[PDB]
């Protein structure tokens, strides 16, 4: 089926957009010290899966990465624990700087796939 | 329910409070 | 109705529904930045089946990812929808044209 | 009807052009502390609206100045300074203006392309048969 | 039915080209899913079987990857381009044959 | 008179489309001259008047001021030009279909 | 009236003085 | 009719070409403080007019700008006056830079209009 | 020399004039870079009237703006004139063909 | 004659001298 | 076999042991 | 007869091709020295004439060496150095050559468009009936 | 032939590449000594000539060794030292090689831009053959 | 017969251009393998012989390299462009000739 | 005889990508003291071959470790040291890897352009 | 002869002796 390409590439576009938004949010919150209720910011990631044989890619869910918080010592802070160690986001920088580029490249590649498929479908539309 | 589908119920408004009251 | 309109009523209704759906898609493209807007779309199959019995109701599109301003019109999903809708509109156009050309050629 | 697409896209283009012009004027006058009447320049933005039913183009209702507090600096030398010597200057977020320009340009291009596609489809269906 | 078979050879060739294009698009879309296995079909043998319900084979990996993803990019992109070109070639051959059949009846 | 009037309706519509096209092209070519006011003709009212009958063109409201006094806006003019071209081609197709049917009746 | 519409009256000239007299 | 469209578009193209040539000449001579007769180079601008209703555009004349002439101090040059001041051309740079882009865009719009009208006339020919 | 001859000659000579003007336009657009070249064109109305009453004198077009090399061809105006003359030639051809077909249709049955 | 019109006399040559005598 | 060819059964899982037991 | 336009345009295309070839050769050999038999390379230009046989197309009469002053570089450490240790360098203006290239390309494209238009008109004349 | 343009441009590109390679080799051997069989290293240059087929492409007949005197450095501890205890260091003009590389790069880019334009023109030429 | 003879030369020129294109692609893809010699064919002699497998001969090396490879990128690119343009011209000539032969039947 | 161009260009692309991966691996592990088992890291590199079934595309035969002797540094207070207190370190040429990446990228671009041009001619061939 | 021409025989293999034999 050549119609399924549209909702395969749309799924790919949506998944890559979600991944790029997650990476941008992590980069923005790379240094945020607290949330709305004292909960430290946690790096988040998306889960990709196949639609199903094989099909498009769907984002199953968004999960906070389970890594120890890079806690720092600020005793004169209300959020400090009993030992004065406040918790900071466990977000690197190279990871997101590469995730953005990879997501953009995949997005552009799927755009090219959709363009080619649409062109050949329109050319098939005038058989004979 | 699944994103991208059609549902007759409009989505509730999105809000981003700075601090929980 | 009549024996002539009986054959082409389905294709005419499909074309009209395609035009209305494309109009709604263009509307929610043009309102991409107005905050508090909700993307609208037509359940094409159900509406076509209902029409081929005898205005058109609107179904809100589920938001992809949340945004602060309240706008809920996506971009990539709606662009793919617009492209495929135009493609199927052209398909219906050429099918109806082929049917009419065959009918005319029979009468020569 | 599909002939409504032309007016919808025209409204979108007009709204985006007005928004881009407002952003450009804000950028140009980001650091212009005076007015023809002595009133300090204040940042302004357009207001979008919809027109009809319940689904139509975008209409710019009006242009309103922001109510955000304005920056003020201590310069007793300038005659515009008040009793405390604080002279008021416009409050414009340059990053916000740059992003507004980029988004307005992208929406402008998208609406232009949509209009082009609809025009091509209308011209192709004009010769049905 | 003679017309059916004579056009059926090319029609089935085109159908299998479309299926292979769909599979290539699927493994392009899922190119970054960990634990994914590249899938493809053998066009010649599949067409022979159909002429005389489609099975697919796992593409041989070229380089290791820790996240368990084996779908390459360059090889499958070249495959995509080749499949698109051959689909267009089949389409134009079928169109030429149909037009040649039609114009005789004029 | 019969054939004359039946064809005359569409002929006058096409002529009015052509004149409006001329005005639009003029005010697009003259879009970069200070002191110019964009002009247009009310197509529906003008056609209604002509059908029961030297066009009364009227100014177009500006949308954003310019110091030099120019009121022509390129995007709006381009959209109107495209709309007028499509209407002209539609009227041409309708007229051609009517003429071809009339000719084919005599066969 | 609404921008882009048609009105019979022309448009008054636009003046942008540097300083109010 | 549609024959007047060719005249209108040709007039617009000619006017835009004149404006572009003037801008290019100003940019070229932006730093040439002399003249063949000794008079300093002065920036020039065209004047547009409407050639009678509505119609196309025409270039009435090219006139020298009345902006004050920038002058610098160097007694070495014989062109210096009694106070050692010579008169550099008073030609703006960014103004000409945007004039070039505006003229090119208007030129493209006019030629696109001309091509569209030609296609419409060709389609009308086979009524 | 009666009837059909002149009735179609009025259009045949118009087509000939259009073709000659097209040839002149092609010549002066092909010679558009030779220094010291003068743009050449003819007055179609006067030429057609003189031909109908029964060698064409070509006039020089006034330069739009000067150039050092002495050439006075204006490229955009020449292209516009070329397109206009081509369209006029096609219009003349199609009206002549329609008139001739209408004449021929009478000689049926 | 107005620019772009027809004429019966050729235009004089263009000189563009560097400096007048 | 050769990379890029087709084969009946899937590739074995890939592992990156930090230290061999 | 409208057929001589083909000859005129063919002559124009030949002239423009020769001009482009000469300009490209000058650009390539701008830095070249000590041509065959020792004579330094000299910049070459073409001459356009009208192939009157009234008015007609453009032909190339011949190729002539430019009489611009010939450049010199002081390099005694070279066998080609003259009595004063000067090596002769050709008088080639890169900007002039590039402008010639662009103008030739534009004229060539215009002439081929003229040829296509005349071809279409002549086919229409053929299918007049 | 309207096709010798490609030959001319290709010859120009090959000549510029040869000259750049010679300059790079000289820069690499700027401070070398005692090459094969002990003879001191000497710098080399290239000579451009035109192919009179009139107008023609550029060629390089042969690489010519520099006649500028070698540097004589007093260092008796080297077996290459003569009776005066001198070693022969190669003559390399670093600024000259930098200028040569710059000129080669600029000529290469100009020729590639000429090739691009002529290729576009030739692609557009064939549209009239139908 | 006559129809085949009218097109034999153009068809053979097209085929030889395709083969030379393949040779150029191969010897530009092997640009890094040491010990690989550049290859190409004498187009004029090949075409004359075929009109009256495929003979190929080594290319004269341009500059020496230690590894052993003897392919020059700029020369290969120029040859590739020339062959591509000539193939396009041959295709256009064949298409025009076939269009005329078809048109003569009306 | 024109569908083998895709195979040749794809083989070239794959070989260049493998060479780039090997160069990147060498650059990353330029300073790896040990591997999993315990043996010191050794630089690796590919060995090309002519993929002729007569000439055709390029093909990577295998990957071999460089025969150049690995470096060794003095460090007695390290359990990896031998009886002489010498610990082995990989022999990687950073400049070599850099220029390998540059050449691989340029050849990749050239093959992409060749494939694009051949695809365009093939596409235009069908308009006979 | 001239580089880039066609030859019927391969060139001799290249070598770069560090020291003369």
């Amino acid at each position: 089926a050549l119609l399924n390409i549209f909702d395969i590439a749309g799924s790919a576009l949506a998944a890559q957009s979600k991944r790029l938004n997650v990476a941008a949010s992590n980069l923005a919150n790379a240094d945020s010290v607290t949330g709305p209720d004292g909960q430290p910011y946690r790096a988040k990631q998306v889960v990709f899966q196949v639609d199903a044989a094989t099909g498009g890619v769907k984002v199953a869910s968004v999960i906070e990465s389970q890594a120890p918080e890079k806690l720092v010592y600020e005793p004169g802070n209300p959020l400090a624990d009993a030992n004065g160690y406040v918790k900071m986001p466990n977000v690197d920088v190279v990871g997101e700087m590469v995730n953005t580029m990879s997501a953009s490249r995949s997005y552009q590649a799927n755009i090219e796939v959709l363009n080619t498929v649409k062109s050949m479908m329109l050319k098939t539309l005038t058989l004979g | 329910g699944v994103p991208g589908a059609l549902s007759n119920q409009p989505a509730p408004p999105n809000e981003a409070p700075i601090a929980t009251p | 109705l009549d024996r002539l309109d009986a054959a082409l009523r389905f294709q005419q209704e499909a074309l009209n529904l395609r035009a209305q759906r494309q109009e709604i898609l263009a509307a929610n493209i043009a309102n991409a930045d107005t905050p508090g807007y909700q993307a609208r779309d037509i359940d094409f199959a159900s509406e076509l089946k209902k029409v081929m019995v005898r205005a058109v109701d609107l179904l809100y599109r589920v938001p992809d990812q949340p945004s602060l301003d309240g706008n809920t019109v996506d971009m990539d999903r709606e662009r793919t929808q617009f492209a495929d809708n135009s493609l199927k509109y052209q398909m219906g156009l050429t099918v109806l044209g082929s049917q009419l050309k065959g009918m005319m050629n029979v009468l020569q």
